[PDB]
């Protein structure tokens, strides 16, 4: 069971950005929603509790909704003190715990959006030959600084073995990020494809690769 | 008003045990349940469970078995996160806060000290063993670049310390070569890739090279990318 919230979130100062947080009956559905502030490097805040209701401090700009089994934060008045990563959670019947959402970043535009370019290489010849497979996903050219990769094997999602930069800026004043799928050789083999899957604000892009 | 303190930050090997203090200032401890959370460098929220603080009584989520245990000292106010036979993929900060109980509805009772953070506590877990990288080439592909164009590259695998300098044939290929900001694996070790795109009618006769240096192992590699 997983909260799926969007990579990144933007608008221009004072516009309003409103932040999915999409779930399952068994938590959205059958227990309350909580949104959290978290500047980086810093501790999260409590931002909304019971899907609705603020604590002391918190401006009413911000705002939280619960529709059946998704939720979503609406920050009006967007400025630049907003930016930040905010999580949605609540209580999952399946895991019995408390989830978390995988975060949404969201960015006052200095710059209209940009879409990411997406490169995915294979294992070289030369690894498989050392007895492991390494499959390269890189991610150029995109802004707001914020992408979800998820990689699939023969288009089911694979969670094992992955490692994932945050975004940087390259010369070109775009962010890119790179991922990382690692397998064995007999896996490599064995299935038909994998896929590198990027989100990022409208866009998906999803590259496959075959042996 | 809570405030939790938190144990400072923490540099371990792999195999070593670790104990995370999480301290209640200026408030009633048995008042609220501790929740702990971790997150890995760059990453998102991972709940780990909670401890009563009435009871003592702790509760795990799925992910967090055996080497992560909650433990409490009520004679000072302090609720303890310890992580046995530390593994390099426990690299991250933990948090502890208070927390809410499940609610029926919105009826009842609500403090706002129910969730309030911890600045966390950063725990390390790495040998710091110096490796020298793998470097493997990335034969190009023209799927990504432009008309008359293609991407080859280098993939520089599993070396410690940082850094790692890439250079294209010695110096001499500059022009649309980006080396990407190595990632730190749950393994503790980095990997980067540096990549370039050059025109597709050289591949039959421009040699492409890439020049791996890694000073921390004295290790220089020139590996030949060939389609
Ligand atoms: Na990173
Ligand atoms: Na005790
Ligand atoms: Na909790
Ligand atoms: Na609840």
């Amino acid at each position: 069971s997983v909260l799926t919230q969007p990579p990144s979130a933007s608008g221009t100062p004072g516009q309003s950005v409103n932040i999915s947080c999409s779930g399952s009956s068994s938590n959205i559905g059958n227990s309350y929603v909580y949104w959290y502030q978290q500047l980086p490097g810093t501790a999260p805040k409590l931002l909304i509790y019971r899907n609705n209701r603020r604590p002391s401090g918190v401006p009413d700009r911000f705002s939280g909704s619960k529709s059946d089994t998704s939720a979503s934060l609406a920050i009006s008045g967007l400025r630049s003190e907003d930016e930040a990563d905010y999580y949605c959670a609540t209580w999952d019947d399946s895991l019995s715990g408390r989830l978390f959402g995988g975060g949404t970043k969201l960015t006052v535009l200095g710059q209209p959006k940009a879409a990411p370019s997406v490169t995915l290489f294979p294992p070289s010849s030369e690894e498989l030959q050392a007895n492991k497979a390494t499959l390269v996903c890189l991610i150029s050219d995109f802004y707001p600084g914020a992408v979800t990769v998820a990689w699939k094997a023969d288009s089911s999602p694979v969670k094992a073995g992955v490692e994932t930069t945050t975004p940087s800026k390259q010369s070109n004043n775009k962010y890119a990020a790179s991922s990382y799928l690692s397998l064995t050789p007999e896996q490599w083999k064995s299935h038909r494809s994998y896929s590198c899957q990027v989100t990022h604000e409208g866009s998906t892009v999803e590259k496959t690769v075959a042996p | 008003q809570v405030h939790l303190v938190q144990s400072g930050s923490e540099l371990k090997k792999p195999g070593a045990s670790v104990k995370v203090s999480c301290k209640a200032s200026g408030y009633s401890f048995s008042r609220y349940g501790i929740k702990w959370v971790r997150q890995a460098p760059g990453q998102g929220l991972e709940w780990m469970g909670w401890i009563n603080t009435r009871s003592g009584v702790p509760a795990y989520a799925q992910g967090f078995t055996g080497r992560f245990v909650f433990s409490l000292d009520t004679s000072v106010d302090t609720a303890f996160l310890e992580i046995s036979s530390l593994k390099t993929e426990d690299t991250g900060i933990y948090y502890c806060a208070t927390r809410p109980p499940r609610f029926y509805d919105k009826t009842e009772y609500w403090e706002d000290g129910f969730d309030v953070w911890g600045r966390g506590t950063l725990v390390t877990v790495s040998s710091a063993s110096t490796k020298g990288p793998s470097v493997f080439p990335l034969a190009p592909s023209s799927k990504s670049t432009s008309g008359g164009t293609a991407a080859l590259g280098c993939l520089v695998k599993d070396y410690f310390p940082e850094p790692v300098t890439v250079s294209w044939n010695s110096g001499a290929l500059t022009s649309g070569v980006h080396t990407f900001p190595a990632v730190l694996q749950s393994s503790g070790l980095y990997s980067l890739s540096s990549v370039v795109t050059v025109p597709s009618s050289s591949l039959g006769t421009q040699t492409y090279i890439c020049n791996v240096n890694h000073k921390p192992s004295n290790t220089k590699v020139d590996k030949r990318v060939e389609p």
